[PDB]
RNA sequence: GCGAGAGCUAACUUCCGUAGCCGAGAGGGAAACAACCCAGACCAUCAGCUAAGGUCCCUAAAUGAUCGCUCAGUGGUUAA
RNA sequence: GAUGUCGGCUCGUCGCAUCCUGGGGCUGAAGAAGGUCCCAAGGGUUGGGCUGUUCGCCCAUUAAAGCGGCACGCGAGCUGGGUUCAGAACGUCGUGAGACAGUUCGGUCUCUAUCCGCUACGGGCGCAGGAGAAUUGAGGGGAGUUGCUCCUAGUACGAG
RNA sequence: ACCGCUGAAAGCAUCUAAGCGGGAAGCCAGCCCCAAGAUGAGUUCUCCCACUGUUUAUCAGGUAAGACUCCCGGAAGACC
C-alpha cells in the first residue's frame, strides 16, 4: 500500500568545501547522495541528488593535518606492500580526500557502489563548471 | 644523552622546559642531560 | 607584565586588519598577528591590549608586544650581528654579496644571503651580518656559526665578537 | 631527452690505442619526424619519429593518411621520444658525439618458459644423495597455516625474456654518418637485426 | 557476581558455598559473540507505547538545551 | 573415524629489544682508536674442521659475521643423520618372560592438484559507430650493500 | 633523534606554548620495468562514410575502411 517509484529526475547540486571541516561536509554530501528529504523516498533504488564539489583543495582539518591524518592505501600481496599518505601530502590528489570521506559514509553493496557516480570532485572555484553544462543549483552546508 | 625515564632536579642550575611532548632537561653542566626518550 | 612601546620619529604604522604592516626609513616590513589582541595608538606611545587574562592570552601578550618592539626597532636603528673568527689560519674573504670563508675544511665554504640581508668583513677574521629583520638576521648569523661551532678544548670557529667560551683540556 | 632507433648489426673487436674494444655495431638509420606532439595539442611535450621503409602497397589507408600528413614516405616502426623537438628529420649527425655516454635499450631474446633455477637464480636441489627433486625444482612455496596463502609476487617458473631492456652510460667510439652507423662499447639487449633505442643518458654520472 | 580454600590474591585453572542465566532460551543491546544488560516467542497486522541500549553519515531516532572541563585524537593500550 | 615429530637442504617474508653501514647527544671525548645512550629495519650479514645435532668450541676471514616470529616457518617440496616398531649385541635390572637413565650395528618417506592462493599464457565481453597506428601514468612492482687506496695532508690536533 | 633563529607565559632566562630554519643508508619524488578491466575503461593522429530489407519475416542481409581463415617461415613460442 505505500508509495511507489519515479525516477525521471535527476537533481544536480553544487556544495562548497572552503573552510568546511571534512567530516561535517562529508555529512551533508553522503546524505544528499543517498536521500535525505528523499523523491519518492524508497530505500530500494537510487534517489538521491549528483553532488559536485568545489574547492576540494581548501577543506578545513582540526588538530591535525600534517599529523595522524594518515590514508593507508594497502597494495597487492603485503610484502611489504604498506603504502600511507599523511593528509598535509594530499597536496598531491586533494580530489580524493573529500572522495574517501564520502564514500567512507556510503553504505558498501552493489548500489552503494553505484553511488560514487554520483559525487564529482574538482580542487577549483570559477573552473569547475566542467560537469556544469545541466542544472546546477547551490546548496550551502550550515 | 642519558635517558633516564624520570627527570627530576639534582642541582641548583636544572632548567625543565616541555617541548616536543616529553620531560626534557637544559642544565649547566653537559653531563647532567636528562631526557625520557 | 609588558606594556608601553616607543615610537621614534618617521615611523608609518598601519594595524589596520590582520597586516599589521609598519613602514620607516631603513626598509618597509610586514608582519601578521593575533586579531583577538587588540593594538592601535592610545596617545603618543604604542601599546598593546590584551583581552582575556587568564593563560593562553597572557603567552601572546607579551609575544606580540616584543614583535612590534623588534620591528620598529628595526625600521630606524636597524640590525647587525658581529661574529668573529678564531683558529690557525681561519679567515673569511668576499666574492660578492657571497661570503667566501676558510675554516679547516678541504673545499672553501660559501653562504648567499636572502633578500634583504647584508654580509660585511672588517677585518679577515671578523663577520659582520647587517639586515632589516631581526629573526631572518638571527636566522642567517645562525647559519655561519654553524659553519663551525667553537670546540670543547681549543675554543676554534666561529663565534659572537664578545662571547665567551669555557675550555676542557684533555692532554 | 636525444634519440635516435636503429637495428643492431652485431658484434666485433676493435682496438683504440692499445686496448681491444668489444662493439656493437648499430645501423642508427635515418628517421622521418612523423609527428610533433604539443601540450597545446597532444597535451604532452614529444616527438613520433620512424625507421624501416615499408612498401607501399603493404601500407594500409589509415597509415598512408598519417604518414601523408607529414609527408613522409612509409615506415614501418613509430616511436616517441619525449622532450625532444630539433626541426628537419633525425640523423645521428651531432645528434651523437663519440665518447658519449648512452641508454641502449632493445627487446631481450626470448627464451620461453624457464625453471625457477635458469630464470630466478634458485638452486634446485642434490643430484646425489636421494633425490626426486634433483636439480630443478623450487623449494617450499611458502610457510604452514599462518598466510594460507603464497607471497604475490613469488619467484616462480614463467615466460624468461622478451622483455624491454635499457642498458645504462654505454660508450660512443665511433661514428659513421652517411653509412649511417653507429658503435657502442658493450652489449646491447636484443638480437641481431632487432629494434635498438639509443637515447641520450638517462641520469649520466 | 559475591564468600572461601588450593594456585603466583596466575589461568577461558581447580574445588566447595551462594544467586542468576546457558544447558533446554528465540527476540532487542553489547561491531561480531551460550554466559553479561534488557526481556521469557499461542497465531495473524504495511497499527501504537516502552526496556536495555541509543539519536553526525554507514544506521532507526536532538549535528538537542544550559553551565563547565580536556587540545592529548586523550577519548580509542597498565604501573613504580 | 590421525593436526607427521629433531636436524639438514630449498625457498622466503616479518618484528626491532640494530651485528654492519647512515644520522645524533654525552663521555673519565686532544687526535687516532673507543665506551654509552638516542633516532634508524634500506640493503647487507663469509667459507671450512668436530658432532645427527639446534647450540657450542676451534681454523681462516670480514663492514658485520644480529636476535627473534612465521604449527620450535617450510616432508601432497627433498633428505632421513637424531628419536619411537619388528632383528641382534653390550652394560645394568628382573628367578623369569622381559625391561631401560643407557649405548651400539641394521632397518618400505605413498607417478596423476578439485577449490582458494601463486607464476606464466590465451579466449570472451565491455570501454555508445566500424577500423590501423602513436600515447598520458592513476596506480603498482624492481632496485637499494660495502671495503680498500690515493688526494686534501704528514695538515688540524699532539711534548712526542 | 638532535642542533639552532625570533620569543612570551615567568620585568630575566628558554629551540615552543603563535610562527621559523637545519637535519639520516630510512619516507615521498627521481632510475629501470608493468600499467586505462584507471567499468572513474583517458588522450592524439589517420581512414571508411551515413547502404538495403512489406502493417509475413520485429532488425537481420549485401558491404566500406579493415581484418580473419589458409599456406610458407621465424634470434616468437608448450598450446594459443
Ligand atoms: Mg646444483
Ligand atoms: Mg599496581
Ligand atoms: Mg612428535
Ligand atoms: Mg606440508
Ligand atoms: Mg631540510
Amino acid at each position: 500500500k505505500t508509495y511507489i517509484p519515479k525516477n525521471d529526475e535527476q537533481n544536480w547540486v553544487v556544495v562548497d568545501a572552503s573552510g568546511v571541516p571534512l567530516g561535517r561536509l562529508a555529512t551533508l554530501i553522503a546524505s544528499r547522495i543517498r536521500g535525505k528529504h528523499r523523491p519518492d523516498f524508497t530505500p530500494n533504488m537510487i534517489q538521491g541528488d549528483f553532488v559536485v564539489v568545489i574547492n576540494a583543495a581548501q577543506v578545513a582539518l582540526t588538530g591535525k593535518k600534517l599529523d595522524d591524518k594518515v590514508y593507508t592505501r594497502y597494495t597487492g600481496y603485503q610484502g611489504g606492500l604498506k603504502t600511507e599518505t599523511a593528509r598535509e601530502a594530499l597536496s598531491k590528489h586533494p580530489e580524493r580526500v573529500i572522495e574517501h570521506a564520502v564514500f567512507g559514509m556510503l553504505p558498501k553493496g552493489r548500489q552503494g557502489r553505484a553511488m560514487h557516480t554520483r559525487l564529482k570532485v574538482y580542487a577549483g572555484e570559477t573552473h569547475p563548471h566542467s560537469a556544469q553544462k545541466p542544472q546546477v543549483l547551490k546548496t550551502q552546508p550550515l | 644523552m642519558k635517558v633516564r625515564s624520570s627527570v627530576k632536579k639534582m642541582c641548583d642550575n636544572c632548567k625543565v622546559v616541555r617541548r616536543h611532548g616529553r620531560v626534557l632537561v637544559i642544565c649547566s653542566n653537559v653531563k647532567h642531560k636528562q631526557r625520557q626518550g | 607584565g609588558k606594556q608601553p612601546i616607543a615610537v621614534p620619529s618617521g615611523v608609518t604604522v598601519n594595524a589596520q586588519d590582520g597586516v599589521f604592516k609598519v613602514k620607516g626609513p631603513k626598509g618597509e616590513l610586514t608582519v601578521p598577528y593575533n586579531t583577538e589582541l587588540t593594538v592601535r595608538q592610545d596617545g603618543d606611545q604604542l601599546l598593546v591590549e590584551r583581552p582575556s587574562d587568564a593563560q593562553k592570552h597572557r603567552a601572546l601578550h607579551g609575544l606580540t608586544r616584543t614583535l612590534v618592539a623588534n620591528a620598529v626597532k628595526g625600521v630606524s636603528d636597524g640590525y647587525t650581528i658581529n661574529l668573529e673568527l678564531r683558529g690557525v689560519g681561519f679567515r673569511a674573504k668576499l666574492t660578492g654579496k657571497a661570503l667566501e670563508m676558510n675554516i679547516g675544511y678541504s673545499h672553501p665554504v660559501i653562504i648567499e644571503p636572502p633578500a634583504g640581508v647584508t654580509f660585511a668583513v672588517p677585518e679577515p677574521t671578523r663577520i659582520d651580518v647587517s639586515g632589516i629583520d631581526k629573526q631572518l638576521v638571527g636566522q642567517v648569523a645562525a647559519n655561519v656559526r654553524k659553519v663551525r661551532k667553537p670546540d670543547a678544548y681549543h675554543g676554534k670557529g666561529v663565534r659572537f665578537v664578545g662571547e665567551q667560551i669555557a675550555l676542557k683540556a684533555g692532554k | 631527452m636525444k634519440g635516435i632507433l636503429g637495428t643492431k648489426i652485431g658484434m666485433t673487436q676493435i682496438w683504440k690505442n692499445d686496448r681491444a674494444i668489444p662493439v656493437t655495431v648499430v645501423l642508427a638509420g635515418p628517421c622521418p619526424i612523423v609527428q610533433r606532439k604539443t601540450a597545446q595539442t597532444d597535451g604532452y611535450e614529444a616527438v613520433q619519429i620512424g625507421y624501416a621503409p615499408k612498401a607501399e602497397r603493404k601500407v594500409n589507408k589509415p597509415m598512408q593518411g598519417h604518414f601523408a600528413k607529414a609527408g613522409v614516405a612509409p615506415t614501418r616502426i613509430l616511436r616517441e621520444f619525449r622532450g625532444f623537438a630539433p626541426d628537419g628529420d633525425s640523423v645521428n649527425v651531432d645528434i651523437f658525439a663519440e665518447g658519449e655516454k648512452i641508454d641502449a635499450t632493445g627487446t631481450s631474446k626470448g627464451k620461453g618458459t624457464q625453471g625457477v633455477m635458469k630464470r630466478w637464480n634458485f638452486a634446485g636441489g642434490p643430484a646425489s644423495h636421494g633425490s626426486k627433486k634433483w636439480h630443478r625444482r623450487p623449494g617450499s612455496i611458502g610457510q604452514r597455516k599462518t598466510p594460507g596463502r603464497v607471497y604475490k609476487g613469488k619467484r616462480m617458473a614463467g615466460h624468461m625474456g622478451m622483455e624491454r631492456v635499457t642498458v645504462q652510460n654505454l660508450e660512443v667510439v665511433e661514428i659513421r654518418a652517411g653509412e649511417n652507423l653507429i658503435l657502442v662499447k658493450g652489449a646491447i639487449p636484443g638480437a641481431n637485426g632487432g629494434l635498438v633505442v639509443l637515447r641520450s643518458a638517462a641520469k649520466a654520472s
